[PDB]
């Protein structure tokens, strides 16, 4: 069902089996550096998530080691690196411990062997304005859309402003529950008769 | 405007559309630096334990293969002594390349002892012009600088034109980015080369046509009471 859905929830406690297979991942944790400890994000369950496709994962600070560890444990070998040059609305960039920080990394990782993705239609590089805080660009929604086009894709720690067609967001922010996809509301129902996602 | 569409749609890169008081740092630096010193030398089968003394700052700059589309791999890299010549507070600045060198120029910077404070990135515009890894997914239009700090006014990005093919040089801005931290004034750059010689630095790399470094007359640089001069002083 190709219009956006989420999920309000905890993604430490929901069980994300119930969501199916996805061809792209993406994820903005609160990595500690509202966090999620080293070890709450090297248990969260990616690993059932996808068989082949495609994690994007955005990364700051010592997280560009933490997350290289989480997508290695997680099942991926590491194979790109976006960089996205943060500029004003006059393209120029913002800046803002040794270096000022002209950008915000976001690791690509391969699962399984992804066939029919268009690589090589987008660079490496996104020069995009900044928004509100930890607020990501949506070019990388359109990037994506190039890579694995009409194919089903999961965010993580999304906010509303991130629900994009063709996805499933989840967030503890999110305004409830909107699920169209029927084998996704159907195994919702069995897991969550009542509606509630504990423990 | 959505220039990763723009892109798609023309061939300019993003980063084609970035646009956009230190002199005297600059020249605090110029009269500290030590002549400029260099040695040819096999890196391979050299042993760095006669590059004495003990270095405030490396620079390290092997030749990868994906610099050419003797190269290095990253095994080669991996066993380097790095550890043996870096003072016990020293940094280092290693030149990663785009690919598995993110990963592999970390587990470097542990092996020797660093940990990864910085992450400087060269990203090369394509103005002038408007090829892929089997294992990537996007085009390949970046470079990383990795920096490393052991023991206790710029920026991480450098933005110039996509050099030459066969064009292997590095970006000399990332020596203002160095020399403008004030970390010292024992300064060796590994696999330099006879375009890349600089006052204030020691060059030692294969292919240098020339050497004058002399052990104990570089010593004499820094003997008392110059041991401990950031390169910004006076
Ligand atoms: N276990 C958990 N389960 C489910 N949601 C969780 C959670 N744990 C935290 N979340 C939620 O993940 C989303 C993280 N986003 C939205 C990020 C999004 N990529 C964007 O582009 O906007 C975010 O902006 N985080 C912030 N980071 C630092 N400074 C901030 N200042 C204000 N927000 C800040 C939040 O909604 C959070 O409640």
């Amino acid at each position: 069902l190709f219009p956006p859905q989420w999920i309000c929830c905890d993604i430490r406690y929901l069980d994300v089996s119930i969501l199916g297979k996805f061809a792209v991942v993406m994820a903005d944790p609160p990595w500690d550096i509202g966090t999620l400890t080293d070890d709450e994000m090297r248990r969260l369950n990616i690993p059932v998530l996808q068989d082949d496709g495609f994690l994007f994962l955005w990364v700051t600070g010592r997280a560009m080691e933490l997350g290289r560890e989480c997508l290695n444990l997680w099942g991926y070998e590491r194979v790109d690196e976006i960089i996205w040059v943060k500029t004003n609305q006059l393209q120029r960039i913002i800046r803002t411990h040794w270096l000022n920080h002209g950008k915000e990394h976001c690791l690509v990782g391969v699962k399984g062997n992804p066939q029919g993705f268009n690589q090589g239609l987008d660079c490496d590089v996104i020069v995009a304005e900044v928004r509100s805080t930890s607020h990501k660009p949506d070019e990388i929604y359109g990037m994506i859309e190039r890579l694995s086009p009409g194919t089903r894709k999961i965010e993580l720690f999304g906010r509303p402003h991130n629900v994009q067609p063709n996805w499933i967001t989840l967030g503890n922010q999110l305004d409830g529950i909107h699920l169209l996809d029927p084998d996704v509301v159907a195994r919702f129902k069995q897991r969550y008769p009542d509606g509630i996602i504990s423990k | 405007n959505d220039y990763c569409q723009h892109f798609v749609d023309t061939g300019h890169r993003p980063q084609n559309f970035i646009r956009d008081l230190i002199r005297l740092k600059d020249e605090l630096i110029a009269k500290s630096n030590t002549p400029p010193m260099y040695l040819q030398a096999d890196i391979e089968a050299f042993d760095i334990r006669e590059l004495t003394p003990k270095f405030d700052v490396i620079l390290l700059e092997p030749p990868l293969e994906e610099y050419y589309r003797k190269c290095w791999t990253w095994d080669d890299i991996m066993k380097l002594e790095i550890d043996e010549i870096a003072a016990p507070r020293s940094f280092i600045f290693l030149w990663c390349g785009s690919g598995e060198g993110l990963d592999l120029g970390r587990v470097c910077l542990r092996k020797w002892g660093y940990r990864r404070c910085e992450d400087i990135c060269w990203i090369k515009t394509n103005k002038n012009n408007p090829t892929l890894d089997p294992k990537a997914v996007f085009q390949r239009t970046k470079e990383h600088c990795l920096m490393g700090i052991k023991g206790t006014v710029d920026i991480d990005l450098i933005i110039t034109e996509e050099p030459e093919i066969g064009n292997i040089e590095k970006p000399v801005e990332i020596f203002h980015i160095i020399e403008h931290f004030c970390l010292g004034r024992r300064r060796l750059h590994l696999f330099g080369r006879d375009s890349t010689i600089r006052p204030g630095w020691l060059t030692v790399g294969p292919t240098l046509t020339n050497s004058n470094y002399n052990a104990e007359t570089y010593a004499s640089y820094f003997s008392a009471p110059n041991s401990y001069l950031t390169g910004c002083t006076e």
